C-alpha cells in the first residue's frame, strides 16, 4: 500500500500568518489523484484542494496547492480564524486510497497558566458507595499539562481519567478535567485530597487541596 | 500457499453421525464459496454440497438432502460438513474444494468448478467390528520364474500395509487393492515373482501391519 | 441541494452486524462512485473501500476485506456498508463520500460528504446519567455538574436554560472501565454572585429520555 | 420457398445487446400468424404496420436483429424510448417500420452463480444513432483527468455483465429479442 | 439433473500423440463445463474451466472446445505426466455432475499373462474356510477373463477380482482372482483350475491342481 505521512503534527500559528502543510507519499503518486480535506470538531471532512493544484468549489483563493510525485504542499496565504482545524490529504489513484494522519492548525497564543479548582465528592454520590474527586484546570496554553493526585501525600496512579476541551474560539485556551475515583470505603480512610498541577505558565507546581469534611 | 486441509473422518455405524472440518489458508476465505466432493473407492467424484461466501445459500445432492448440513466459520477460516443418519453408500473419501470465480468486466461469477482441492478425509459407514487380518501363505509351486505371496483375509477397516522381508525385498512385488466381501471384511493378496532356484535357498516373509487392531503379523512363505 | 445523507446512530452488541445507509440527492447517482471512510474518536481517517455505482464493482482495504461489504441500490439512490462480526475496536464514526456527476461526466475528486454515522459496539445497556453538583469552594469562583454513569453517547448540557454561556466548559466524556460514560461541565463566575444567583445545569439524555435540572449550591 | 426463421429464433446462442447480430432476409414467404398466436413469445409488438394484418404486406427486404437483455429492458426496444439499452446499446428510429419479438430465455441463458457471456454497455459519452453498433472497449473517462488505459476513480470499463441467474426475478431474467424491420 | 457421457472410456496412447476426449451433455450447458485430471491416490486437478480457459500453471498443450452439448479436450503432444483419468464437469445447475471419466493408458506391446494357481493353506483350512487364488502377472492389455472350474464345473458368483494399476516399469497389469468356498464344499471336489483367456494367448491357458497333491 501507498503510505501517506503528514507534517507537522500540530501547527501552532497566529491568525494572519502564512500556514504551510506537507503531505508525503511512500512512492510517487499522480498529482491529479491527490486531495486536501478540512475537518472541524464534530463535522464531516470538507474538500479544499484536489488534483494537487485545483481549488474546489467555494473554497477561498487563500487556499493553494502544490507538489508532485512524493512531496505535496498545502499553503494558506493568510490564516483566518475559521481555518483552525484538522487537515487531511488522501491519494485516490492507486487502491487502497490511503489517508494521512492529519495536521492540527491551532491558534498561537502567549503562555497562560491554568486556574486550578478541586471538588470533593458530593454527599449525594457518597450515598451510592462511590466517591469522585474532580480537579479543574481552567483556560491555559499550551495544551500540555500534568495532573497528579495525592491522597494523604500518597501519589495515585491508575485510578484517574482526564478530558481536554477543544481550543477556545475566543481566548484560544484549553481546559482540562481530571477525575479521581475511589470507593466510599477507601475515600473515608484518608483525610487530605489534593491535585498537583504542573504547567509551563507556573513557575512551580501548584497544589489545590481540601480536608475531608471541613 | 493456497491450501485446504480436511479432517474428522473415520469409521461410524449406520444411522450415526460424523462432522468433517476443512482448514483453509493462503487466500481470503470469505471471498469464495466452498464445495464438498466425495469419491467412493473405484468410482469417480460426486459433488455433495456447496455453500456461498457468507453462508446464506446452501445446495445439496438429493442423496444427502435432509441428512447433511454444510456450514462455515469465516472468522476461523473453516468449512464444516455435518453428516447425520449415515448410510453404507456414504462411504467415500471426502474433499473440500474452493469455487472457481470467473471474472468478466470486473464482476465476479460463482459456481464454475473447483480449482483448489484438499487431500481428502476418509469416512467408512459399516457395522463391522474392528478386526486384524489372518495372513495365509500362497506357497510357491514345486515346478510351476515362480510366484509366491500372502493372502491377507478378513480385516476391518482399511487399510493394511504389506512389506516383504521388512522392506528389503521390493523387486517384483504386487500388493493388490483389497476387495470388500459380503461379510463386510476386506481381503487382499500380495505376491512376488522370484527365480525358481531361490525357492530352496531364500526365505520370503510378508509383513502385514494393521494399525486399527494393533496387530503386526509376519508369515514365513516356504515351499510345501 | 447536492446532498449525501447517512443513517442515524447505531448501538449494537459485539458479534452482530450493522448496515449504514447513504442516500444521494442533487446529482445523478447512476454514474458516480461512493467511498467509505471511518474515524475513531480522536484518530485519523481510515479508508475502508469504494464502489462504482453503475457496475457495483468494489475495492476494499486489506484491514476490511474480512468483515465489510459495500453495496448500492440505484432505484433508491442509496449506497450501503455492511459490517459483520462487530467488536469494540469497530466503535468509530463512518463517512460516505461521492463525486457529484451529471448524466455523462463526473467531478475529479470526492467533494460530496455525508454527515457521518456513529457506531457504538459494547455490551452496555441504555442508562440515564446521575448528575452530582460540583459546589464552589468557600474574585472569581468555579462550579459545575458531574454527569456520571450513562450510556450511550451523547448528553447535552446547558446552564440556566441557555442564559449562562460565558466561561462555561463542558468537557468531552470519558469511557470508564464499567462501560459507562462520565462527563463534567463547569463554569467560572465572580465570587460575589454566589449568594444571589442560582446556577442550574440542564442535562438531557435522549437515548434514555432523561431530563435532569440540577441546582448547584455553595455549601 | 421458406425462410431461415427456424435458425434465427431457435438459435443455439444469441449475441450480447452491445454486439447485436443482424441477419439479412430478402424475398421468402413466411407466416407471421403462427408467431402472433404463440404464447411462447412474451412480446409481439409491431410499429407502422398492424400485427394482425401482417401476412399480406410485402416489402423488398427484411432484417432480423437479435440480442439478449433482461425483462425490465424489453420496453426499451421501441421507438422513442430511453434507457441503458436504447441509449447505449440498440436504438430504434422514430419512423421504425417493423416488429419486436421477445421471449423468456431463462432456461438457456441463466446459470447458477451468474452467466458471464451476455454484456451490456454501461457508459458512453453520446447516444447511439438508430441502428448503430458500438463494440469498442475503450476505458470510459468520466472525469477531466485522462485515463491511460488503466481503470480507477472516474475510469471505468464500459461493458458490464448481466450475471443471469435462474433464481433472479423475472424482471431480471434473460430475454432473447428479435427485431424485424421492413424497408 | 444433467447427465454427462464421455468417449472413449479408455485410450492407449504414446508420448507425443494427439489425444482428444469428448464429453456429451443431456442438455445444452452453454460454456459452463470444466475438465479435471486425476492420478491414483491424488485429488482431482483443475485443467480447464469455461470450456476453453486454461487454468494457471497448466501447459498450453492442453486445449478445450465445445458449446451446448458437445465438448472436446485435446492434448497436442502427450507427455509422461499426462497419463491419468480425465473428467468433465458441468456447472449450469446443481447438482454439479461429473462424467464417467476417460483413462489415458500407456500403449505398449501385447504381453501374455503368467498364470499361477494356489491351493488354500493348511492353516486356513483349519479355520473352516478355503480360498483358491489365481494370479495373472504382468500382462497387456488390461482386458482379461478368468473362469474357475471345480471338477470341470464352471463357477459363478463366488469369486472376486482385483487389478493393480499400470506398472511404472513395464506398463503391464497384474490381476488376482480369489475363489472362496467353505471347507465342506472344498473337500467334496478334487480338481481346481482357473482358465485364463487373454489377447496375447492364442488359446485359453489353464492352471490346475488336485486337492492334496
Ligand atoms: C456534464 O458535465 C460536464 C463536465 O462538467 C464539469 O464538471 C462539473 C462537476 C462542473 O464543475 C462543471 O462546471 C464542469 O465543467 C460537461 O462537460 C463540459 O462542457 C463544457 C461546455 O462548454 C466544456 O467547456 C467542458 O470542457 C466540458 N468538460 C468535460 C469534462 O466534459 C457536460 O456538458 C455536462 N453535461 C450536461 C448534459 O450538463
Ligand atoms: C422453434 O421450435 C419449436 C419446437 O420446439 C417449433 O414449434 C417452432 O416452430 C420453432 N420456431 C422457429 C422460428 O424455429
Amino acid at each position: 500500500d501507498i503510505q501517506m505521512t503528514q507534517s507537522p503534527g500540530t501547527l501552532s500559528l497566529s491568525p494572519g500568518e502564512r500556514a504551510t502543510l506537507s503531505c508525503r507519499a511512500s512512492q510517487s503518486v499522480s498529482s491529479s489523484y491527490l486531495a486536501w480535506y478540512q475537518q472541524k470538531p464534530g463535522q464531516a471532512p470538507r474538500l479544499l484542494i484536489y488534483g494537487a493544484s485545483s481549488r474546489a468549489t467555494g473554497i477561498p483563493d487563500r487556499f493553494s496547492g502544490s507538489g508532485s510525485g512524493t512531496d505535496f504542499t498545502l499553503t494558506i496565504s493568510r490564516l483566518e480564524p475559521e481555518d483552525f482545524g484538522v487537515y487531511y490529504c488522501q491519494q485516490y489513484g492507486s487502491s487502497p486510497w490511503t489517508f494521512g494522519q492529519g495536521t492540527k492548525v491551532e491558534i498561537k497564543r502567549t503562555v497562560a497558566a491554568p486556574s486550578v479548582f478541586i471538588f470533593p465528592p458530593s454527599d449525594e454520590q457518597l450515598k451510592s458507595g462511590t466517591a469522585s474527586v474532580v480537579c479543574l484546570l481552567n483556560n491555559f496554553y499550551p495544551r500540555e499539562a500534568k495532573v497528579q493526585w495525592k491522597v494523604d501525600n500518597a501519589l495515585q496512579s491508575g485510578n484517574s481519567q482526564e478530558s481536554v476541551t477543544e481550543q477556545d474560539s475566543k481566548d484560544s485556551t484549553y481546559s482540562l478535567s481530571s477525575t479521581l475515583t475511589l470507593s466510599k470505603a477507601d475515600y473515608e480512610k484518608h483525610k487530605v485530597y489534593a491535585c498537583e498541577v504542573t504547567h509551563q505558565g507556573l513557575s512551580s507546581p501548584v497544589t489545590k487541596s481540601f480536608n475531608r469534611g471541613e | 500457499q493456497v491450501q485446504l486441509v480436511e479432517s474428522g473422518g473415520g469409521v461410524v455405524q449406520p444411522g450415526r453421525s460424523l462432522r468433517l472440518s476443512c482448514a483453509a489458508s493462503g487466500f481470503t476465505f470469505n471471498n469464495y464459496p466452498l464445495h464438498w466432493v466425495r469419491q467412493a473407492p473405484g468410482k469417480g467424484p460426486e459433488w455433495v454440497a456447496v455453500i456461498s461466501q457468507d453462508g446464506g445459500n446452501k445446495y445439496y445432492v438429493d442423496s444427502v438432502k435432509g441428512r447433511f448440513t454444510i456450514s462455515r466459520d469465516n472468522s476461523k477460516n473453516t468449512l464444516y460438513l455435518q453428516m447425520n443418519n449415515l448410510r453404507a453408500e456414504d462411504t467415500a473419501l471426502y474433499y473440500c474444494a474452493r469455487d472457481v470465480v470467473v471474472v468478466v468486466a470486473a464482476r465476479n461469477h460463482y459456481y464454475n468448478g473447483m480449482d483448489v482441492w484438499g487431500q481428502g478425509t476418509t469416512v467408512t459407514v459399516s457395522s463391522a467390528s474392528t478386526k486384524g487380518p489372518s495372513v495365509f501363505p500362497l506357497a510357491p509351486s514345486s515346478k510351476s520364474t515362480a510366484a509366491l505371496g500372502c493372502l491377507v483375509k478378513d480385516y476391518f477397516p482399511e487399510p493394511v500395509t504389506v512389506s516383504w522381508n521388512s522392506g528389503a525385498l521390493t523387486s517384483g512385488v504386487h500388493t493388490f487393492p483389497a476387495v470388500l466381501q459380503s461379510s463386510g471384511l476386506y481381503s487382499l493378496s500380495s505376491v512376488v515373482t522370484v527365480p525358481s532356484s531361490s525357492l530352496g535357498t531364500q526365505t520370503y516373509i510378508c509383513n502385514v501391519n494393521h494399525k486399527p487392531s494393533n496387530t503386526k503379523v509376519d508369515k514365513k512363505v516356504e515351499p510345501k | 441541494q447536492v446532498q449525501l445523507v447517512q443513517s442515524g446512530p447505531e448501538v449494537k452488541k459485539p458479534g452482530t452486524s450493522v448496515k449504514v445507509s447513504c442516500k444521494a440527492s442533487g446529482f445523478t447517482f447512476t454514474t458516480s462512485a461512493v467511498q467509505w471512510v471511518r474515524q475513531a474518536r480522536g484518530q485519523r481517517l481510515e479508508w475502508i473501500g469504494w464502489i462504482v455505482v453503475g457496475s457495483g464493482n468494489t475495492n476494499y482495504a486489506q484491514k476490511f476485506q474480512e468483515r465489510v461489504t459495500i453495496t448500492r441500490d440505484m432505484s433508491t439512490t442509496t449506497a450501503y456498508m455492511e459490517l459483520s462480526s462487530l467488536r469494540s475496536e469497530d466503535t468509530a464514526v463512518y463517512f460516505c463520500a461521492a463525486p457529484h456527476c451529471n448524466s455523462t461526466s463526473c467531478y475529479d475528486a470526492f467533494d460530496i460528504w455525508g454527515q457521518g454515522t456513529m457506531v457504538t459496539v459494547s455490551s452496555a445497556s441504555t442508562k440515564g446519567p446521575s448528575v452530582f453538583p460540583l459546589a464552589p469552594s468557600s474574585g472569581t469562583a468555579a462550579l459545575g455538574c458531574l454527569v456520571k454513569d450513562y450510556f450511550p453517547e451523547p448528553v447535552t448540557v446547558s446552564w440556566n436554560s441557555g442564559a449562562l454561556t460565558s466561561g462555561v466548559h463542558t468537557f468531552p466524556a470519558v469511557l470508564q472501565s464499567s462501560g459507562l460514560y462520565s462527563l463534567s461541565s463547569v463554569v467560572t463566575v465572580p465570587s460575589s454572585s454566589l449568594g444571589t444567583q442560582t446556577y442550574i445545569c440542564n442535562v438531557n439524555h435522549k437515548p434514555s429520555n432523561t431530563k435532569v435540572d440540577k441546582k448547584v449550591e455553595p455549601k | 420457398n421458406l425462410c431461415p426463421f427456424g435458425e434465427v429464433f431457435n438459435a443455439t446462442r444469441f449475441a450480447s445487446v452491445y454486439a447485436w447480430n443482424r441477419k439479412r432476409i430478402s424475398n421468402c414467404v413466411a407466416d407471421y400468424s403462427v408467431l402472433y398466436n404463440s404464447a411462447s413469445f412474451s412480446t409481439f409488438k409491431c410499429y407502422g404496420v398492424s400485427p394482425t394484418k401482417l401476412n399480406d404486406l410485402c416489402f423488398t427486404n427484411v432484417y432480423a436483429d437479435s440480442f439478449v437483455i433482461r425483462g425490465d429492458e424489453v420496453r426499451q426496444i421501441a421507438p422513442g424510448q430511453t434507457g441503458k439499452i436504447a441509449d447505449y446499446n440498440y436504438k430504434l428510429p422514430d419512423d421504425f417500420t417493423g416488429c419486436v419479438i421477445a421471449w423468456n430465455s431463462n432456461n438457456l441463458d441463466s446459470k447458477v452463480g451468474g452467466n458471464y457471456n451476455y454484456l451490456y454497455r454501461l457508459f458512453r459519452k453520446s447516444n447511439l444513432k438508430p441502428f448503430e453498433r458500438d463494440i469498442s472497449t475503450e476505458i470510459y473517462q468520466a472525469g477531466s483527468t485522462p485515463c491511460n488505459g488503466v481503470e480507477g476513480f472516474n475510469c471505468y470499463f464500459p461493458l458490464q455483465s448481466y450475471g443471469f441467474q435462474p433464481t433472479n426475478g423475472v424482471g431480471y431474467q434473460p430475454y432473447r429479442v428479435v427485431v424485424l424491420s421492413f424497408e
